[PDB]
Parts: C-alpha cells; structure tokens; sequence
C-alpha cells in the first residue's frame, strides 16, 4: 500500500552510476512494480519492470532488481548520460486494487564534464533594436554557480546545460537582462561569481 | 498512440468547471483510469471506471471531480468548484492490474483570474562577434517576456526546419517579480552553431513561442487584444564576417 522515494533530487555528472532509491509495502504475493520516466512537455511511460524476485530486468543501460526480503526495486544505470535528465516514479500495482501507487517521484539532474572549460561573459544585442542586449555567461565548468540576482529589475537564469555529441559545443550557459538603463553585463556577472580567467570582452 | 486525450490545456477561472474527454483508440486496453498530477508533481489515482454508465465523484483539495464511462472507448471528466491546478492523464491497461499502465498526452489545468493573462513578448539576441572570435561558435539567444500563465513551449527553426542539436532552453520560467503570486514570466534559450554557420547571410533563424492562453469561448472585455493561445516569433539572419 506504499511507495516511498527517499531522495527528491539526484545531482551527478554524466559518466556516473545512478542509483535511486525505491523501497514499497504491501500484503500482496503478486506484487507489480514499475519505474516511470518523465521527460519535459511528455507523458509519463514505462522504464522498467519486475515482479520476479531478485531478476535483473533492464532497459536502455537502466536496470533494476526486486528484493522481496528488502522490499526495494533500487533503479541503477551505470554511467549517466545528459539525456537522462527526467523524473522518475517508482510504482506498485497489487491483484486487488485498480489503482497503481506512484512515490513522490525523483529528480535526476545530469551535469556535464568540461573538459575544457573557457568561460566568457558576452553581450548580445538585439536584432530589432540596437538598444537592447543580453548577457550570456558562458562555457564555464559545471563547478560554477549561478545564483539569481538580488536586484528586483535585474534578471538571471539559471545554468543551461547544452548536450552535444560533438565535445566543443557541450557548454554551461546561463543569461542576464535588465530594462535599466545603468546596467552592464558586470553588474550581474561581478568579479566574485565568475572565474578569474574569465574572458570578459568590452561591449 | 493508443489514446486521445481533449483539451490539452485550459484555463479555469476559481469556482468554474471544464469538461475532459478521453477516447481509447485499441479496444485491447478496455482499463481506462484518470489520474491527476499536482503542483508538487505527485501522481495520484482518482477512479477506474470499466462499464458502460458507470459513474462516480471524488473530491481532492483543489478541484471536484465527477467521472464517466459512457461507452467501451469513451471515458469523461468533469473537473469543477476549481482551486488549483493540476495535470490530468487518462490511463489505459490491458487487465486491472499486473500490466503495463500507458500514460494519454494529458490536460494541464490552471486556475487563475483571466484578465491577467499576457502572452509572451519575444525577442532574438545575435552572438556576439567576441564569441566567434574566442570560440568560433555563435550562440544566438531568444528571450520570452512578460508571459502569464507560465504555459509556453519554444522551439528553434533554421531554414524552416524545426533543430534540435545545439539547443539549450531553460526548464523553468522565473518570474519576472518573484515576491508577487501572480508574477509574470520569462524564458531564456540558446541555439549554439558554428561561426560559419552563423556568417552565412543566406542562414535564417527564429525563434518560436507556443502561448496557451484563453479559449475563445471566454468573453474578453478589456482593451488591449485578447490574450488566447497564439505564436509569437522573433528572427535574425545571418551576418557576414
């Protein structure tokens, strides 16, 4: 009659292993578990699946194993890959209910491995209007934080992680704006938030 | 696809009710279910109906709920007294229990005062001629502002051909006022190509911005236009070196 997800959010970087939590309770012999993937803008569907103790079930490099005796169905991946970003439900169906139970579901968050971090503050201008611009902090190491800005008509997203086949073009970014007419691009990307070696080009 | 779920979205004023309807498209998953999904993203079960008149009512804090299995492949929802939001997903499976449970396309619900709702204003930022210089990469930049509800999807376009490589869109809009509950939006994404690529003047790009805004059964009174679902671009073309 449960289904508990211990961790809401799972930061790891690509490359590696996943391991989310999913322990269950019921009174039923025939027992169905289940975890549920949920990408951006799509409906959940089915990852995997078991009712057979302690059988490696798999799919697409995610696999997972019930122990009855632990009453856990663990999903594991051994190296995680940008586009594994998602939620995930562990879930349980009993013979004598209609309803399936889902956990509260896990956040996994894949960073990416810079090999070659080179980060930049740029302006950008609009193409319409030459008066308006933005500030995209760039190509810096997933170490880097971003954190929103304390001025209430300063804008700043947080990091977007761009998955690239190709390794030059996979890149952190995160982007600033302001209608006030004394911002600059270091007002929102100051000296104590991004890296020494930053290259910070006048506009 | 092996059902159709209507409407994918609306907007319900607090009180008022919306109608869903979910038609199952393969006669071997007679299972049909609703289940709705809250803020919090936690999924819970809401009724299993298997015949034909078979009817029922449930309440949750936010909405009141009466379901209906009219036919074989026809399964309703009548969500009223609305509070808050909430997603909705007709199920289907081919037995009560012990099979795969298929997920239909969903009905995001929102609960909201209408006459607050904004559709995006969009913009395309060119990259910056440092970047190409440093990386030989251009990253363009799109920005969505002032939008509410927070419903939107953007896509990029190159050459008339939805991309994908190269794209980074945020997750989540942030809100414009954070301290306000009925902040507007805002939505930042990157489209990444080669320098060349971008110096190509023959090279077109825009942005595009999905709005879900009112129905045009809603009665709109104010003066400026009626905020309903609509497209918002903005474009650039390439620039020579």
């Amino acid at each position: 009659d449960s289904v508990t997800q211990k961790e809401g959010l799972v930061t790891l970087t690509e490359g590696l292993p996943v391991m989310l939590n999913c322990t269950y309770q019921t009174i039923y012999s025939n027992a169905f578990l289940f975890w549920y993937v949920h990408y951006l803008n799509e409906s959940p569907r089915l990852l995997l699946k078991s009712s057979t103790d302690n059988k490696r079930t798999e799919h697409q490099g995610f696999h997972a194993t019930l122990h009855k005796s632990s009453s856990s169905f663990h999903l594991h991946k051994s190296s995680a890959q940008l586009s594994d970003s998602a939620l995930y439900y562990c879930a349980l169906s009993e013979g004598g209910n209609y309803k399936y139970v889902f956990g509260a579901g896990t956040r996994l968050k894949v960073i990416a491995h810079i090999q070659n971090p080179d980060p930049a503050v740029y302006q950008l201008r609009d193409s319409k209007s030459s008066d308006k611009s933005v500030c995209l902090f760039t190509d810096f190491d997933s170490q880097t934080n971003v954190s929103q800005s304390k001025d209430s008509d300063v804008y700043i997203t947080d990091k977007c992680v761009l998955d690239m086949r190709s390794m030059d073009f996979k890149s952190n970014s995160a982007v600033a704006w302001s209608n006030k007419s004394d911002f600059a691009c270091a007002n929102a990307f100051n000296n104590s938030i991004i890296p020494e070696d930053t290259f910070f080009p006048s506009p | 696809t092996l059902l159709e779920q209507n409407p994918r979205w609306r907007l319900v004023p607090r009180g008022q009710a919306v109608n869903l309807r979910c038609i199952l498209k393969n006669s071997q998953y007679p299972w049909m279910s609703w289940y709705q999904q809250d803020l919090q993203k936690q999924l819970q079960w809401l009724f299993t109906l298997r015949s034909p008149g078979d009817k029922e009512v449930k309440s949750l804090p936010g909405a009141d709920y009466l379901a209906t299995r009219v036919t074989d492949t026809e399964l309703r929802l009548q969500v009223a007294n609305m509070s808050q939001g909430r997603t909705l997903y007709c199920t289907c499976s081919a037995r009560h229990s012990a099979e795969t449970l298929y997920f239909g396309s969903g009905t995001r619900l929102t609960v909201l005062d209408l006459r607050n709702v904004f559709p995006p204003e969009v913009a395309v930022f060119e990259p910056s001629e440092a970047e190409i210089s440093h990386t030989q990469k251009a990253t363009l930049v799109c920005l969505a502002t002032g939008f509410y509800p927070d419903h939107v999807e953007l896509s990029w376009w190159v050459n008339g051909k939805e991309v994908h490589s190269g794209v980074c869109t945020d997750p989540q809009p942030l809100k414009e006022q954070p301290a306000l509950n009925d902040s507007r939006y805002a939505l930042s994404s990157r489209l990444r190509v080669s320098a060349t690529f971008w110096q190509n003047p023959r090279n077109h790009f825009r942005c595009q911005v999905q709005f879900y805004g009112l129905s045009e059964n809603d009665e709109w009174t104010q003066d400026r236009a009626k905020p309903v679902t609509q497209i918002v671009s903005a474009e650039a073309w390439g620039r020579a070196d």
